[PDB]
């Protein structure tokens, strides 16, 4: 037995799992391979960027990614590096979405 | 609208259903034909003691044993004898004799 | 039975944590005949945790 | 010490196992087998019957 309750309201499809300061992207065998010291897993992906804009209509993942990248950049890279262009999104093997 | 969330579940569910298979390995037990050893912990100074310290690049060389690997075939006959003349129900108690013998050259050439 | 005594330099020391160019064989057991007849136990080295 | 005790237990089991399976009848049959084998074919002819 259990107490019945109305079905819970909908929530965002993806949660922020990790914030990574150092992640090296490399191109090999027609696929991108991301790696870091903070996570022992290597993420493999196709060369095509995912069209997140037409899926995350609520800008949930967009806001979280943009904010985290700016926080990290301001904290550790502001005086040593420059950001090349706008963030990129990739669907990695194993079912992860990597904002880079 | 939920259509975006729904298609995102679909893409993630699809990507994780892909075959990322790996092989199995039959590991035969080592006989001791090749053996290796390890480094050991070593006591070191509590305070600096060396003189003329310097940094530098180094390249370490080992003696070249030049291993020569090849294929070899071995032939032998395993023999076994028991006291059958007493009957199968009793031979068991009188033990068994066994021997491993090399195959003579004339058998390896003219028969095998 | 005691056979002989080797110097520590007689065996190939494996490099610190990563090593390559190491030679090996597909070891084939060639079990003694007694393991089938007398059903004596075959040596298996020191025990792993498994 | 764990692996030293594990190797002592399988030795105790081998001794208990041997005590149960070391049948006195088998010991007697082994003694008789050796006695008749030493008498040659004249021994085999009798040995097969008395066994
Ligand atoms: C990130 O780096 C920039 C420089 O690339 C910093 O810019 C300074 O910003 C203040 C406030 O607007 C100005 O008074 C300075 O003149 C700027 N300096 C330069 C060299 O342009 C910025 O402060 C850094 N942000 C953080 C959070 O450290
Ligand atoms: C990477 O791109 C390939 C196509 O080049 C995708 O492979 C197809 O995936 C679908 C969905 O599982 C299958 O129905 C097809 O049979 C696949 N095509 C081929 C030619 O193999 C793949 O899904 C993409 N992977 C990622 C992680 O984006
Ligand atoms: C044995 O050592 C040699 C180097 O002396 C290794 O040779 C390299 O092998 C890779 C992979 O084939 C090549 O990309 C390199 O160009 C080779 N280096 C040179 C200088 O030729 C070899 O990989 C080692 N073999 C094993 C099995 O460990």
């Amino acid at each position: 037995a259990w107490d019945w309750v109305p079905k819970r309201p909908s929530v965002c499809t993806m949660t922020k799992w990790q914030e990574v300061d150092e992640m090296l992207r490399s191109e090999y065998g027609g696929s991108f391979r991301f790696s870091s010291d903070a996570i022992c897993t290597t993420f493999t992906t196709n060369l095509t960027e995912y069209p997140l804009s037409r899926v995350d209509l609520g800008d949930c993942i967009g806001k979280d990614a943009r904010d985290a990248m700016d926080r990290i950049f301001a904290r550790r890279y502001n005086a040593t590096h420059i950001k090349v262009g706008q963030p990129q999104y990739y669907l990695a093997n194993g079912g992860f979405l990597i904002a880079y | 609208v939920a259509a975006g969330h729904a298609t995102l579940r679909e893409h993630l569910r699809d990507i994780k259903a892909e075959n990322t298979d790996a092989n199995f390995y039959v590991c035969p037990p080592p006989t001791g034909a090749t053996v290796v050893q390890f480094e050991q912990p070593r006591r070191c100074p509590t305070r600096p003691e060396g003189q003329n310290y310097t940094e530098g690049i180094a390249v370490v060389f080992k003696e070249n044993i030049a291993p020569y690997k090849f294929k070899a075939t071995m032939y032998y006959k395993d023999v076994t004898v028991s006291q059958v003349w007493f009957g199968h129900r009793y031979s068991q108690f009188m033990g068994i004799f066994e021997d491993r013998a090399p195959v003579p050259f004339e058998e390896v050439i003219d028969k095998i | 039975a005691y056979s002989h005594q080797l110097s520590r330099a007689d065996i190939t020391t494996v490099s610190t944590f990563i090593d390559l160019n190491i030679t090996m064989l597909e070891d084939h057991e060639f079990v003694p005949l007694e393991v089938y007849t007398r059903h004596e136990i075959k040596d298996s080295g020191l025990l792993d945790y498994t | 010490e764990v692996q030293r005790r594990v190797q002592l237990h399988d030795l105790r089991f081998a001794d208990i196992d041997t005590v149960i399976h070391a049948d006195a009848n088998a010991a007697m049959f082994a003694g008789l087998g050796a006695f008749f084998e030493g008498m040659g074919d004249l021994g085999r002819a009798v040995g097969k019957v008395v066994m």
